[PDB]
RNA sequence: GGUGACCACGGGUGACGGGGAAUCAGGGUUCGAUUCCGGAGAGGGAGCCUGAGAAACGGCUACCACAUCCAAGGAAGGCAGCAGGCGCGCAAAUUACCCACUCCCGACCCGGGGAGGUAGUGACGAAAAAUAACAAUACAGGACUCUUUCGAGGCCCUGUAAUUGGAAUGAGUCCACUUUAAAUCCUUUAACGAGGAUCCAUUGGAGGGCAAGUCUGGUGCCAGCAGCCGCGGUAAUUCCAGCUCCAA
């Protein structure tokens, strides 16, 4: 924090994901790469915005430390940015709860669906005795 | 399928004749004076020259006056001017046939590591290359066969994290000052 | 037959087994040609 | 001499290809008869079964009974002799063992004082044999 | 010397390569005169031997070591009559063959001094 | 009647073709099963419905060959898909995660995708690049050298070369950060982490071609080496070893 400043290119604007888009740079000459949240609410306040609609993503330093580059991720409200948003940046800061099968018992379920004809009750029974 | 490239061409190539005295002399003085690790180095900066002389050569039979002649010439010699192996003044086609290998390892930058008073015993210098210790412009660079260019020379410098140009005292360091310190109070 | 099934380790079996001497670690790599170069090419100052 | 027309390409490419039936190499890489009687079928390595250990007697300028083994193929198994490459490694073989025998270096040809013999017998069953014989591995015990 | 010192420091320029009598070869051997000297020698004819303290010292270092000249030999890597003329007193010596047989010997031979009770120290320093 | 020495026809192909690969004065010579395009096929023929589009096979029918369960009454098969098995062989990877990227499909912002991507194995191969740097310290001999030997370095060539002598670090443990669908790795970056820095480079050679031993000790036309000339029966420059050097 000391010794920490953001600086932004490729600045461009568009309302069309209600959004803008600008690639970031972080100096942090003599620490490791800084965590993402801290840097949200410095992105959310020199913007004087709330640091809860910030989004920002894919850090890779550079060699030796220093220059960080990252996307960041502005938008002007939580509800439109909810509306057009990738749902694993939703779950990684938790607002979108990620929750279900790993895709082998998905499948497996799926083929019982279609091994099972017609009626909803065996449907719909296909995955309580077959729990 | 898989989005791959498998793009990849040697750097090197062996020579043809084997166990032959002479190059092998002129090899190991090339390699002592120069500090290189191996004989692999020393093949892969002649089998560039061996590359850049079928250019220019294939460019030197072709008709002057020829569009492609002129800025493919253009682009070499400045490409190789701008690294610094060829002098400014120096504007033709021909005289990079009399350049020769010496002056491509000079571009090294195992040796202006040397030449320019920071580095003395140039394998000293390569291993500080390796310490990660030299800092290009903004950048901290660590392959001692880096080709710098005019632009480098005088951007050459030490990292402020070594524990030559700013502070954080070597490892050994601490080890000596806190071995020291405990003894007393 | 011949019967020289025998004599298969003939040499090998007989010659006396001597110790393997013992060497510092060698230099290898870099340093190994830097010995090379300065055990073979002496470089003297011009006039 | 030789013809040297304008339109006259059949008649050198037949000839050429006609006189290239008039060299070893090329008669015995494309003929495929020489294949077909190889032992190997192309291989550079095949794998073969121990089925006697037989000495062999060298030529005229040198005096020794060389040591070699005749070995029996897993696929198209004919039987064909093979050099044990070293001094006690023919100790270090037993009877019916896996072998990996492989050409001998000039192509199917006996080397120096050896009579008829073609091949070297290497990687006894699976442990390798130059390691077997230094020692850095044992036999499978 | 310093003239490397030199060389290091004419960083700019200069400096040439010039080679050794052997630049890695094995000789295994070794004349000790210069035999260029003995071509241009024509005065001189006598060969100035070796001296019997000098075999004697061999001696008392083989039983204080307990070998007999067939294992001395094996360990310089020279004939065993080689050492037996040593002992004897002809042996015409040669500097290489004297320092070879001095580092397998504890005592030092070699040099001014007849014996050296631990050659260049124990463990050499 | 058609074609044919301007090579038909027929046979062989260990031939899917091309883009391309290797080699590289030029010309040329070999390889292209294989990620792009085209074709063929889905155990082997044949015939089919539907469908705009199939002679479809992760569609159907018949025969042949396999081969599953079987209350013996019948029923169900096609991994040259992803894996992963057996066999074959000298020869070839994990029955992992994910649809986030790419694009695809469907009524459809929304589901699905063993396509595809990620990880695991991976000395196929390619790029780079560690195994140490610096400084201070010896005995011997010699063209030698200087009062003639003495003394002497004016050198050259050899020493445990450390304890040199403490600087800089990675290889590693290793907090997180980062990355990522979630991870992993890489890069940062803290804590440790090196003086036989024993944190140890090997592989093949040392007669010739072809660089390196006319060293030693064994061995005695024996064993063996040797691409090829050849070496080996007592003193082997060639085998087996110790030491030393050569090559990458
Ligand atoms: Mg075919
Ligand atoms: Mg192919
Ligand atoms: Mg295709
Ligand atoms: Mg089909
Ligand atoms: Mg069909
Ligand atoms: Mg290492
Ligand atoms: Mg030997």
């Amino acid at each position: 924090n000391d010794t920490v400043t953001i600086r932004t290119r490729k600045f461009m604007t568009n309302r069309l994901l209600q959004r803008k888009q600008m690639v970031i740079d972080v100096l942090h000459p003599g620490k490791a790469t800084v965590p993402k949240t801290e840097i949200r609410e410095k992105l959310a306040k020199m913007y004087k915005t709330t640091p809860d609609v910030i989004f920002v993503f894919g850090f890779r330093t550079h060699f030796g430390g220093g220059k960080t580059t990252g996307f960041g991720m502005i938008y002007d409200s939580l509800d439109y940015a909810k509306k057009n948003e990738p749902k694993h940046r939703l779950a990684r800061h938790g607002l979108y709860e990620k929750k279900k099968t790993s895709r082998k018992q998905r499948k497996e379920r799926k083929n019982r669906m279609k091994k099972v004809r017609g009626t909803a009750k065996a449907n719909v029974g296909a995955g309580k005795k077959p729990k | 399928p898989v989005a791959r490239s498998w793009v990849c061409r040697k750097t090197y190539v062996t020579p043809r004749r084997p166990f032959e005295k002479s190059r092998l002399d002129q090899e190991l003085k090339l390699i002592g004076e120069y500090g290189l690790r191996n004989k692999r180095e020393v093949w892969r900066v002649k089998f560039t020259l061996a590359k850049i002389r079928k250019a220019a050569r294939e460019l030197l039979t072709l008709d002057e006056k020829d569009p492609r002649r002129l800025f493919e010439g253009n682009a070499l010699l400045r490409r190789l001017v701008r690294i610094g192996v060829l002098d400014e003044g120096k504007m033709k086609l021909d005289y990079i046939l009399g350049l020769k290998i010496e002056d491509f390892l000079e571009r090294r930058l195992q040796t202006q590591v040397f030449k320019l008073g920071l580095a003395k015993s140039i394998h000293h210098a390569r291993v500080l290359i390796r310490q990660r210790h030299i800092r290009v412009r903004k950048q901290v660079v660590n392959i001692p066969s880096f080709i710098v260019r005019l632009d480098s020379q005088k951007h050459i410098d030490f990292s402020l994290r070594s524990p030559y140009g700013g502070g954080r005292p070597g490892r050994v360091k601490r080890k000596n000052a806190k071995k020291g310190q405990g003894g007393a109070g | 037959v011949h019967g020289s099934l025998a004599r298969a380790g003939k040499v090998r079996g007989q010659t006396p087994k001597v110790a393997k001497q013992e060497k510092k670690k060698k230099k290898t790599g870099r340093a190994k040609r830097r010995m090379q170069y300065n055990r073979r090419f002496v470089n003297v100052v011009p006039t | 001499g030789k013809c040297r027309g304008l339109r006259t390409a059949r008649k050198l490419r037949s000839h050429r290809r006609d006189q290239k039936w008039h060299d070893k190499q090329y008669k015995k890489a494309h003929l495929g008869t020489a294949l077909k009687a190889n032992p190997f079928g192309g291989a550079s390595h095949a794998k073969g079964i121990v089925l006697e250990k037989v000495g062999v007697e060298a030529k005229q300028p040198n005096s020794a009974i060389r040591k070699c083994v005749r070995v029996q193929l897993i696929k198209n198994g004919k039987k064909i002799t093979a050099f044990v490459p070293n001094d006690g490694c023919l100790n270090f073989i037993e009877e019916n063992d896996e072998v990996l025998v492989a050409g001998f270096g000039r192509k199917g040809h006996a080397v120096g004082d050896i009579p008829g013999v073609r091949f070297k017998v290497v990687k006894v069953a699976n442990v390798s044999l130059l390691a077997l014989y230094k020692g850095k591995k044992e036999r499978p015990r | 010397q310093a003239i490397l010192a030199a060389r290091r420091a004419a960083a700019g320029e200069d400096v040439e390569t010039s080679k050794k009598w052997a630049a890695g070869q094995n000789k295994q051997h070794s004349i000790t005169k210069n035999t260029a000297k003995l071509d241009r020698e024509t005065e001189e004819l006598h060969h100035d031997r070796v001296t019997l303290e000098v075999g004697k010292v061999i001696q008392q270092g083989r039983q204080s070591k307990g070998l007999t000249q067939k294992d001395l030999a094996t360990k310089i890597n020279e004939k065993p009559q080689v050492i037996a003329d040593y002992e004897s007193g002809r042996a015409i010596p040669n500097n290489q063959v004297l320092g070879k047989i001095e580092r397998a010997i504890g005592l030092k031979l070699r040099g001014k001094d007849i014996g050296k009770p631990i050659e260049k120290g124990p463990r050499a320093k």
